[PDB]
């Protein structure tokens, strides 16, 4: 009912191989070349990835900046507040970014900072043309 | 087993149930109620019984009933249907025991026997046990036929069969019990040296043997489930089918390995593209970081905008910082994972040209077995036998298999030397026309009721024919002729004056050199007291190696030898013998085989007899004439000596049965 486990038997496979006194040799010579047009295309990609990672030598060490470590605050000064409003132009809504340039500010008050001042700061037409880019 | 149900089993017979035979002798019987359908089993296995513990006596009718047990020993008459049965058809007092009832005075009718080989002569025997008046006409000077074994001095060699293939329901297992035999147990351990003469290694021995048995299920999964048994109009091979199995198999290792590299460019190409876009965010990221450091070139304090810018950028470069991380992390993952599939690469080949030199040997030992090479075996049928495999080791002859032919024909009328030319059979009787192989001038006639034929299948070959039949044979049996296979297989004998083998060894293989000579002198065997090394030479090799002559022949085999044992302990054999029997007259080949094409049901064409139509026209369709037996006759137990013995047993009853009548069908 079923062949010996590790043996290879299908019909097509069967049928593949008997259709011509040389199918064989030709069958297994199409995988023969198949496989060495995969071998060499790797051997391909190997050369280019070499040269990419050779761009990348040292990495990005020179270009890190050190972490801004401050203690997040409650109240808003106007300094704080006139960054939010830059932010807010040049960033839609990405309430990380903008909380992440301004260092002191609730992810979740930034929302409340949108609600609040949303009519003195105008924020309705800041954020339409942010929409404009 | 054992009891009387043992005793069923070694006649090759089913204890619990009645055989085809018996139906046809007992159609009461059989017909009958299950209980005595088991009264007749009974009676059948325990006179088998009776016989089994002792053939060297006969066991007359009436020694039976008294050893028999009621309420079995009642019906006399079911006894004597049922001793009488097992006498005819030769599964008691078959062989060479003492007789008690004396033989008849007067004989009834006339057999003329072709061939005092083994079947010829196991049918002669019964016959002139039966009452009747038989005549051999053997074409050697010898009553071998195959079995035929050298003798010079003390050395014994069988050139024809030699080994007994085990006792558990053997006929021969009766024989030898008649007949003083020497049978010695054949160690199975065989160790296998390359052409270089270097052993081989349990790894390889081992592992390309499971590969070997493996190989032959394969083939048998191609016969019976995927009936692949025709290719554009020609019925396969065994040959063919292993070729395709392994081209197969070798196809599925490319398969395999390409999808292994698949994968490595399919994640090269992943890292391709990550580095890629690593070194494009490593170029914003500079770009940035020079944006930044400009706009920490204005000084403090700035205006909110300039903050803003500061700030601004220094996120972005942070974010992007951020980003690279996750893709020189998501590099490591890649590339190790590269480094994880170069670790397993796959089988690099299916077998080495080392392994398939190791394999065709073990092709080669199947070409003996068969005594063909594998082209020619049919696919489905080459193995319809082997359901009927007997039980227990295998065995030699020590004292050489001619011992038994030379027994079994001890008074009986053996013309030697004289060759049938012509067999004429016809509605009134039979006249074989014999010559003397000495002076082929002298002619001799011999009128018979019936002819038994045990010719063997590559004379019956021969074209143009050796003995002719008059009238020809009819198609159904000459097409049955052709379609058969008749396979060839010799052995060279080297006799020295010292040992210097493993003794404890039986038998060592030799390696080939390539796939064409992988049967050319691949086995040797040690079985006989004297040192006597015996080699064979099958497949392909068997028929060219007789077109060379005996020296080169011992020539490469002390060189075989030498490379294996070393150039300075095998010395001059003092005697040789080669054997060639596709070239011997009266054998054209070794014994027989299922040919693509053919079937097990060809063997029953050979045997069933011939009857010749009336000489007046008008008259009654007569009697059968012309009988057949030896080895290509025996459906399940063909190429073999307890075959063709069990042919012509089988013969000598239904010869029997038509000229003496069969009294026990009432």
């Amino acid at each position: 009912r079923k062949p010996p486990k590790g043996m290879f038997l299908s019909q097509e496979d069967v049928e593949a191989v008997s259709a011509n006194a040389t199918a064989a040799t030709t069958v297994l010579r199409q995988l023969d070349m198949e496989l060495v047009s995969v071998k060499r295309q790797i051997q391909n990609i190997k050369q280019t990835n070499s040269a990419l990672k050779e761009k990348l030598d040292g990495g990005i060490e020179p270009y890190r900046l050190p972490e801004v470590i401050q203690k997040c605050n409650a109240r808003w000064t106007t300094e704080e507040q006139l960054l939010a409003v830059q932010a807010i132009r040049k960033y839609g809504r990405d309430f990380q970014a903008i909380s992440d340039v301004i260092g002191n500010k609730s992810v979740v008050q930034v929302k409340n900072f949108f609600v609040n001042y949303r009519r003195r700061f105008n924020i309705d037409e800041v954020l339409q043309e942010w929409e404009a880019e | 087993p054992s009891g009387v149900e043992g005793a069923a089993f070694q006649s090759r017979l089913p204890h619990d149930r009645m055989t085809s035979q018996e139906a046809a002798c007992f159609p009461d019987i059989i017909s009958g109620p299950q209980q005595t359908q088991k009264v007749f089993l009974f009676i059948r296995n325990r006179t088998l019984q009776l016989w089994l513990d002792n053939p060297k006596i006969q066991l007359t009718f009436e020694a039976t009933l008294q050893q028999l047990e009621a309420p079995y020993n009642s019906d006399t008459v079911l006894v004597h249907r049922v001793h009488s049965y097992l006498e005819r058809h030769g599964l008691i007092n078959f062989g060479i025991y003492k007789r008690i009832k004396p033989l008849p005075t007067k004989k009834t009718g006339k057999v003329i026997i072709i061939g005092s080989g083994v079947s010829g002569l196991a049918a002669a025997r019964q016959l002139q046990s039966f009452g009747m008046d038989v005549t051999l006409l053997e074409a050697r000077d010898r009553v071998g036929g195959r079995v035929a074994t050298f003798r010079k001095g003390n050395y014994v060699a069988d050139l024809g069969a030699m080994v007994v293939t085990g006792l558990g329901g053997n006929p021969m297992a009766v024989v030898s019990k008649q007949v003083n035999m020497e049978l010695a147990k054949i160690k199975q351990k065989c160790p296998l040296y390359e052409a270089n003469g270097q052993a081989v290694p349990k790894e390889k021995d081992e592992m390309v043997e499971q590969e070997f048995n493996r190989l032959l299920e394969a083939t048998s999964y191609l016969s019976h489930q995927l009936d692949f048994n025709v290719l554009n109009n020609k019925p396969v091979s065994l040959g063919q089918a292993l070729e395709v199995v392994i081209q197969l198999q070798e196809k599925h290792v490319k398969d395999e390995q390409i999808e292994h590299w698949k994968k490595i460019v399919k994640t090269q190409e992943e890292l391709k593209e990550l580095l890629n876009k690593m070194v494009n965010l490593k170029e914003k990221i500079k770009e940035l970081h020079q944006q930044y450091k400009e706009a920490s070139e204005v000084k403090p304090p700035r205006d909110i905008t300039a903050e803003f810018l500061v700030k601004s950028k220094h996120r972005d470069l942070t974010a992007l910082c951020k980003e690279y991380d996750e893709l020189a992390e998501t590099q490591g993952k890649l590339e190790e994972k590269l480094q994880e599939l170069e670790a397993n690469p796959p089988s690099d080949v299916y077998l080495s040209s080392r392994d398939r030199q190791i394999l065709d040997w073990h092709f080669a030992n199947l070409e003996f077995a068969n005594a063909t090479p594998l082209s020619t075996l049919s696919l489905k049928h080459w193995d319809q036998d082997d359901d009927f495999e007997f039980t227990g080791s295998h065995l030699t002859v020590r004292n050489g298999y001619s011992c038994v032919p030379v027994a079994l024909a001890e008074g009986l009328d053996i013309k030697l030397n004289t060759a049938v030319r012509q067999v004429r059979y016809t509605a009134s009787g039979c006249e074989v026309i014999a010559v003397n192989t000495r002076s082929t001038s002298q002619t001799f006639i011999y009128k018979c009721d019936a002819v038994l034929c045990t010719l063997p299948l590559g004379v019956l070959k021969q074209q143009p024919p050796a003995v002719q039949f008059v009238p020809p044979l009819p198609e159904w049996k000459t097409s049955a002729v052709q379609r058969m296979g008749f396979g060839n297989l010799n052995k060279v004998v080297l006799c020295f004056d010292r040992v210097f083998w493993d003794p404890s060894v039986n038998l060592f293989g030799h390696v080939g050199s390539t796939t064409a000579s992988r049967g050319e002198l691949f086995l040797f065997w040690n079985l006989y007291k004297a040192p006597i090394l015996l080699a064979l030479v099958a497949g392909e090799a068997a028929g060219i190696m007789e077109n060379i002559s005996d020296d080169v022949i011992v020539g490469r085999c002390l060189a075989i030898l030498k490379g294996i044992f070393g150039s300075s302990a095998v010395p001059q054999p003092k005697e040789t013998v080669v054997s060639r029997w596709r070239a011997d007259p009266w054998a054209r080949g070794s014994y027989s085989y299922v040919a693509a094409g053919s079937s097990g049901n060809d063997y029953d064409l050979m045997a069933q007899p011939i009857t010749p139509g009336p000489s007046i026209p008008g008259a009654p369709q007569p009697i059968p004439r012309l009988f057949f037996a030896g080895e290509h006759t025996i459906r399940n137990y063909p190429a073999t000596v307890h075959g063709a013995l069990l042919s012509g047993l089988r013969e000598a009853g239904r010869i029997a049965d038509q000229f003496l009548g069969a009294m026990y069908t009432l």
